[PDB]
């Protein structure tokens, strides 16, 4: 299972 | 920094005259990941030849498996060739039968 | 024993040929069972193992609902990572991440992964602890403190976790039958001879799950590592994997080499010679 939400870099 | 491409060139199962099995091309330590694997048979491409999805090791370094079936002979060359920015001309690794 | 879930992510840019690809691959130990590729012709995430395939319809939407926003996500970081390079738009780009979970026997979380690379050199990684982070230079700096602003090392934390060590757990029941089983190595030694003075002794093991294995010679019960060429363990294509260690001898000397196989399909530890 993914990680959902992920900030950008 | 680029990294040049690892060839390693196997069957999947012990080579055996008249049986089918699969010819593996698996292209490893390499760095970006744009690369180009023909599998030839005398010298020529072989066609519809699957790989692997993208992946990378822990340094970074990108590997992938090319592979189709085949049913080894005598008379039969197969060999990968493999090209990547890092690589002047393309690189050409023969199968080694017998191991 | 204790097992891993792992993620793979890399984004490429190719100024010229079109938006960044996004592709994501994720592993159970060292069996790939899940796919996605902003490229294909309907992305969406993609089956690669028997048993993740009875996964419902709402797991596949929202894997694919999550890659999908990944594809954007990764385009805008791209563009940033440029920029702290002062890099032109002209030359091609690559962000790496890996993340994931180790467990052990009992299911309790070992160790949580996040790092990332960019053009295959470390940026920025998550710390043991999963609450601080480790920059590798003043441009990852720069992600860090966006990162600390946006509290995202709790984020990682708590899917680290909660459901990563959940899903890992469900997939091992649910695949339990491979993944929960080792297969040992099929081992035997060659004999290639060089000259009247040397041959090559090779020690295989062929068919062997995972992929940690370790072979060695020994020359007189010592360690040749050294002088032992040792071949990157390599996928056979049907889950399994395949290895070999190779040592150069002096003819009539075979008898004081041995090679020694340790794998944990394997009963117990083999120690092989060459048998002419
Ligand atoms: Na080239």
């Amino acid at each position: 299972e993914l990680r959902a939400r992920e900030e950008a870099y | 920094i680029q990294r040049t491409p690892k060839i390693q060139v196997y069957s999947r199962h012990p080579a055996e005259n008249g049986k089918s099995n699969f010819l593996n091309c698996y292209v490893s330590g390499f760095h970006p990941s744009d690369i180009e694997v023909d599998l030839l048979k005398n010298g020529e491409r072989i066609e519809k030849v699957e790989h692997s999805d993208l992946s990378f090791s822990k340094d970074w370094s990108f590997y992938l498996l090319y592979y189709t079936e085949f049913t080894p002979t005598e008379k039969d060359e197969y060999a990968c060739r493999v090209n990547h920015v890092t690589l002047s001309q393309p690189k050409i690794v023969k199968w080694d039968r017998d191991m | 024993g204790s097992h891993s879930m792992r993620y793979f992510y890399t984004a490429m840019s190719r100024p010229g040929r079109g938006e960044p690809r996004f592709i994501a691959v994720g592993y159970v130990d060292d069996t790939q069972f899940v796919r996605f590729d902003s490229d294909a012709a309907s992305p969406r995430m993609a089956p690669r193992a028997p048993w993740i395939e009875q996964e419902g319809p709402e797991y596949w939407d929202r894997n694919t609902q999550i890659s999908k926003t990944n594809t954007q996500t990764y385009r805008e970081s791209l563009r940033n990572l440029r920029g702290y390079y002062n890099q032109s738009e002209a030359g091609s780009h690559i962000i790496q991440r890996m993340y994931g979970c180790d467990v052990g026997p009992d299911g309790r979380l070992l160790r949580g992964y996040d790092q990332s690379a960019y053009d295959g050199k470390d940026y920025i990684a998550l710390n043991e602890d999963l609450s601080s982070w480790t920059a590798a230079d003043t441009a990852a700096q720069i992600t860090q403190r966006k990162w600390e602003a946006a509290r995202e090392a709790e984020q990682l934390r708590a899917y680290l976790e909660g459901l990563c060590v959940e899903w890992l757990r469900r997939y091992l029941e649910n695949g339990k039958e491979t993944l929960q089983r080792a297969d040992p190595p099929k081992t035997h030694v060659t004999h290639h001879p060089i000259s009247d003075h040397e041959a090559t002794l090779r020690c295989w093991a062929l068919g062997f799950y995972p992929a940690e294995i370790t072979l060695t010679w020994q020359r007189d019960g010592e360690d040749q590592t050294q002088d032992t060429e040792l071949v990157e363990t390599r996928p056979a294509g049907d889950r399994t994997f395949q290895k070999w260690a190779a040592v150069v001898v002096p003819s009539g000397e075979e008898q004081r080499y041995t090679c020694h196989v340790q794998h944990e399909g394997l009963p117990k530890p083999l120690t092989l010679r060459w048998e002419p």
